[PDB]
């Protein structure tokens, strides 16, 4: 999965 | 074709969900090179962060297909994949370099030595738009953007760490998106758990201090966080 | 060719429409025939970019409805820029339809010569929804000229329980209720096509009954909506 | 509300 950001 | 009207327009598109002609509104108003107003700063980072957004999507499928088009050895298939592909990484960097120049050349300019909640919130943004170069470059170019990034978040965070709250909404994405450029451009994992649970850990330190709306829109970007965390593992 | 026909599945799995619907107009453009698939892919692919554009002036219209003389000059203006998109967006699957699509149908080609009726039809319909005054008036006349031709050939030459003439008259019942105000002979139109399909619905065996049942069911959903 | 289309 991606890391989320803002 | 004044301020007022120009924001009104970015307003319009935003509800009309056309989200180049809001960016093209507020790169006007900016270019008008009085300083921006909160919420002429909102609207301008929702509507270039909803351009930049749909331009990284569209390059997220376009290279997830040419991966496997890639492996399947197809010529003429992968040479179609990677042309598409680049059309919209070519999109995708003028979005961004238009960005960093309305940044560099008036927003960041154009602060006062008092103004740091401004500033924070500039430097967060040059070094997602230069994260957002580094996500498609490869070679010396990507070194070049990572370190561009780098030096901006690290400028972002210390004025943060120096002048606004731990709970503040803009330090804690600042903090995320410093993290997240850790883990996923330098392949840092070590440091970017460091920072993320640096971050978590000062915000529960004063969330009990938070009003309602604080505390939700602190405590969103925890959750935020605290998911990258548990991911990283 | 292949190449412009899977830069339009790429452009339509990457949510970009322009592209896609520049790829199937050049595949129109290459003067031959389009097949199942590629049809499918350019009334999708400009389904997509007509509508955005609709959303988009709907949105303005309602925002101009409900509400200083400088923003409403403002509204109206950015009204105008999508009203002319919208337009020339119409004006392009026209000018592909009647240089092309149409012209290149042969005399018992019934199906293709429906499909791309009923798309003209459409368009004119998209042209004449944003359409005012007298302007207006020519844009109705060929939604109902394009439809109505397309009626009788399906008529006479496909079941009702076909998946084109469904959508053909669910597409006209629409025209005659919302562009011509005329309830009744929308409904008649929409309960005909309905009851006709219904009749003959055990003609339909596990390949074409969800393409006719899903518009079997917005043809009763907007009778429903209409009475 | 507005009518459904195809």
């Amino acid at each position: 999965r991606r890391s989320s950001t803002s | 074709v004044d301020r007022e009207q120009l924001v009104q327009k970015a307003r319009l598109a935003e509800q009309a969900e056309r989200y180049d002609d809001m960016a093209a509104a507020m790169k006007n108003v900016t270019e008008l090179n009085e300083p921006l107003s909160n919420e002429e700063r909102n609207l301008l980072s929702v509507a270039y962060k909803n351009v930049v957004g749909a331009r990284r999507s569209s390059w997220r499928v376009i290279s997830s297909i040419e991966q496997k088009t890639s492996a399947d050895g197809n010529e003429k298939k992968i040479e179609m994949v990677r042309a598409y592909r680049e059309k919209i990484e070519k999109e995708l960097e003028a979005v961004c370099q238009d960005v960093l120049s309305l940044l560099d050349n008036y927003l960041i300019k154009n602060c006062s030595e008092t103004q740091y909640e401004s500033k924070v919130f500039y430097l967060k943004m040059k070094g997602d738009y230069y994260r957002y170069l580094a996500e498609v470059a490869t070679g010396e170019k990507r070194a070049t953007v990572v370190e561009s990034s780098e030096k901006a978040y690290s400028e972002a965070h210390e004025i943060s760490k120096e002048h606004m709250q731990p709970t503040h909404p803009i330090r804690l994405g600042l903090a995320l998106n410093y993290s997240v450029f850790y883990y996923e451009i330098q392949n840092a994992p070590e440091q970017a758990c460091h920072l993320a649970k640096t971050a978590f850990d000062d915000a529960i330190a004063e969330l009990d201090t938070l009003n309602e709306d604080s505390y939700k829109d602190s405590t969103l970007i925890m959750q935020l966080l605290r998911d990258n965390l548990t991911l990283w593992t």
